[PDB]
C-alpha cells in the first residue's frame, strides 16, 4: 500500500522498484494576450523516474509538440506519463523491470493502473512522504537536456554522481532529498551553497560538485540551516 | 390469477410476497397466498421472528409449475417445491380457499409498481444468475456471494451476475488506456450489450433483478452489481436515446419503492453523486435525479 516514514528502508532493500514524478510533465508560463486575455504557452517538460536503490534516472523529455491541438492539458499529462512510464518497463529485460512502482502524487494511481494493467505482479503504490522531486529542474544539466530538446527523447543519467562508493543508497537518498529540499525552498540561496568555492568542480559526467566527505557535511549543514531558516523568514520563528 | 399454498405455518415468520409483507404467528392455521398475478415474476421471502439473521426466498413464475411452500424442521426454512399431480394441486387449494386462510395479493387497480420493478426480469435469466438447474424456482438470500466477491467460497450457492470491472482487460482496449477508462462506451456498448447481453432488456433485466435482491435480502453483492450497472451506463457519453430514457424510469420506480429508512446501507453515496451530477449523463435522469434530490437530499 502506501509508503511513508514506516516502511522507509523498503527503498533500499533488494526489490527493483521505481519512483514516478509527473510534476514536471506540463509546464506552462501564463501571459497576457494583445485583447488583455490571459492565455498559456507550454514549455518542455520532463517525467522524473528514479531508482532509488541504484540512483539511475530515466529522464523521459516532453517536448511541446505533444500538447498540440490537445484538451485539458492537465488530465492529458497524468495519462502520458503513465503510457511512457508503461513504454519504459515494457522496453527493460524481464529481470530489470520493477516490482513496485510509487507515484508521488496519487492522482497518477489510477492513470499508471490502467496502463499496467497487464503488468498484474508489479505493484502501483502512493505515498505520504512529500518528495522534492518537482525542483529536479533546478540541477543545471537536467533542466538544460530538457530546454534544449528539439523532439521526445529520454536521457539517462545516475543522480547520485559516484556516491554509492563511498556511501549507501539509504545515506544518498537523503542527501539527495536534502539538496532538493533545499532547492525548492530557496533555489538561489541553495545554489550559492553548491557552488560559492570556485575549487569545487562539476565533473562533466556528474551533475553535483565533487566535494570531499568532509565537504558533504559541511554542505549538507549548510543545506539544513537553509530549510530551518526559510520555515523561518516564511512562518516567522 | 395463481396460488401458492402452505402446507402449514409452524415457526413465526414474516413473509413478502413482492412488495408486500405480513406476520404469521407460531402454529397460526395460515394456507397460502391466492390472487397472485399472471405474468410477470414473483419472490416469496421470509424472515423468521426468532432470527432476523436470514432473510431469504424463492423466485418464481406460476406459468410455469405449480408451487407450494413447506416448512422443513430439519434445515429450519420455509421450501418451496413444485407439485407434479395437476389434481392434487387444485384439489389442495380449492380447499383451502374455500376454507378462507389465504392472504389475497393485494394488488391495487391503478399500481404498476410491481410490473415497474420487473418490466425486464425473466425467469430464464434468474435461472442462470441462480444456478440449480432441477428446480424451475430459484432460491436466494442475505448472505450469499457473487462471482466477482469469490474472485476477491462455496460456487454451488453464487450469485452468478455479469463480472464489471472498471480496471480490467475487458473494459480496456490496448492505445485505448485514457479514452475507454474516461468514456466507458466500449465497454457498454461493444463488450457488454453486443457481446454479453446481446440487447439491452437483458442488461436492465439483470440490473433490476440485482436490485431487487439488494432490497429484499439486503444482499451486498447485489447491492454491488445494481450500482456497477448504473455506473457503466451513466460514466457512457455514447448510449442509445432509448436505453437512457427507460433507465431513468427504472431507477425511478427503485428510489420511490426503496424503504426511505434503508437508504444508509442501499444508496452508494459516490456512485449517485457522480451520475445524477458529474458523468455524460447527469442531465438525462430527469425523473430520477428529481425524486432523489426530493427523498434523499442528505446523501446528495
Ligand atoms: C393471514 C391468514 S389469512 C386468514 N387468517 N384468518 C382468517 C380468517 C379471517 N383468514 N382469512
Ligand atoms: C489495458 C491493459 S494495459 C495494456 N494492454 N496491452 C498493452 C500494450 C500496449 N497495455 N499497455
Amino acid at each position: 500500500g502506501a509508503m511513508n516514514s514506516s516502511n522507509y528502508a523498503e527503498l533500499f532493500n533488494n526489490d527493483i522498484k521505481l519512483f514516478v514524478d509527473d510534476t514536471n510533465v506540463y509546464r506552462v508560463t501564463v501571459h497576457k494576450t494583445f485583447e488583455g486575455n490571459v492565455a498559456t504557452k507550454a514549455i518542455n517538460g520532463c517525467i522524473f523516474t528514479l531508482n532509488p536503490k541504484t540512483g539511475h534516472l530515466f529522464l523521459k523529455i516532453i517536448h511541446t509538440s505533444v500538447w498540440a491541438g490537445q484538451k485539458r492539458l492537465s488530465q492529458l499529462a497524468k495519462w502520458k506519463t503513465a503510457e511512457e512510464v508503461s513504454a519504459l518497463v515494457r522496453s527493460l529485460p524481464k529481470e530489470e523491470q520493477p516490482k513496485q512502482i510509487i507515484v508521488t502524487r496519487k492522482a497518477m494511481l489510477d492513470p499508471l493502473e490502467v496502463h499496467m494493467l497487464d503488468f498484474p505482479n508489479i505493484a502501483i503504490r502512493p505515498t505520504e512522504l512529500r518528495l522534492p522531486f518537482s525542483a529536479a529542474m533546478s540541477i543545471d544539466k537536467l533542466s538544460d537536456v530538457v530546454m534544449k530538446a528539439t523532439e521526445p527523447q529520454m536521457v539517462l543519467f545516475n543522480i547520485y554522481d559516484d556516491w554509492l562508493d563511498r556511501i549507501s543508497s539509504y545515506t544518498a537518498f537523503s542527501r539527495l532529498t536534502l539538496l532538493l529540499r533545499a532547492l525548492k525552498t530557496n533555489e538561489e540561496s541553495a545554489k550559492m551553497i553548491l557552488l560559492s568555492d570556485p575549487t569545487i568542480t562539476i565533473k562533466s559526467y556528474h551533475l553535483w560538485p565533487s566535494f570531499t566527505d568532509e565537504q558533504w557535511i559541511t554542505i549538507e549543514s549548510q543545506m539544513r540551516d537553509l530549510i530551518l531558516t526559510e520555515y523561518g523568514r516564511k512562518y516567522n520563528v | 390469477m395463481n396460488t401458492v399454498p402452505f402446507t402449514s405455518a409452524p415457526i413465526e415468520v414474516t413473509i413478502g410476497i413482492d412488495q408486500y409483507s405480513f406476520n404469521v404467528k407460531e402454529n397460526q392455521p395460515f394456507h397460502g397466498i391466492k390472487d397472485i398475478p399472471i405474468g410477470h415474476v414473483h419472490v416469496i421471502h421470509f424472515q423468521h421472528a426468532d432470527n432476523s439473521s436470514m432473510r431469504y426466498g424463492y423466485w418464481f413464475d406460476c406459468r410455469m409449475g405449480n408451487f407450494y411452500i413447506q416448512y422443513d424442521p430439519k434445515d429450519g426454512l420455509y421450501k418451496m417445491m413444485e407439485e407434479r399431480d395437476g389434481a392434487k394441486f387444485e384439489n389442495i387449494v380449492h380447499n383451502f380457499k374455500e376454507r378462507q386462510m389465504m392472504v389475497s395479493y393485494p394488488k391495487i387497480d391503478e399500481d404498476d409498481t410491481w410490473y415497474n420493478l420487473t418490466e425486464f426480469v425473466q425467469m430464464d435469466k434468474i435461472r442462470k444468475i441462480v444456478r440449480k438447474d432441477e428446480n424451475q424456482f430459484s432460491y436466494v438470500d442475505s448472505s450469499m456471494t457473487t462471482v466477482q466477491e469469490n474472485e476477491l467460497s462455496d460456487p454451488a450457492h453464487s450469485l452468478n451476475y455479469t463480472v464489471i470491472n472498471f480496471k480490467s482487460r475487458e473494459a480496456i482496449r490496448p492505445g485505448h488506456e485514457m479514452e475507454d477508462f474516461l468514456d466507458k462506451s466500449y465497454y457498454l456498448n461493444t463488450v457488454m450489450l453486443q457481446g454479453i447481453f446481446k440487447n439491452s432488456s437483458n442488461y436492465f433485466g439483470e440490473l433490476q433483478f440485482a436490485f431487487l435482491n439488494a432490497m429484499f435480502f439486503g444482499n451486498y453483492g447485489s447491492s454491488l452489481q445494481w450500482h456497477a450497472m448504473i455506473e457503466l451506463i451513466c460514466s457512457s457519453a455514447t448510449v442509445p436515446k432509448h436505453m437512457l430514457d427507460k433507465l431513468d424510469e427504472i431507477l425511478y420506480y427503485q428510489i420511490k419503492t426503496l424503504p426511505e429508512q434503508y437508504s444508509d446501507i442501499l444508496l452508494n453515496e459516490r456512485v449517485w453523486n457522480i451520475c445524477l451530477y458529474s458523468s455524460f449523463q447527469k442531465n438525462s435522469l430527469h425523473n430520477t435525479e428529481k425524486i432523489m434530490e426530493n427523498k434523499y437530499p442528505e446523501l446528495l
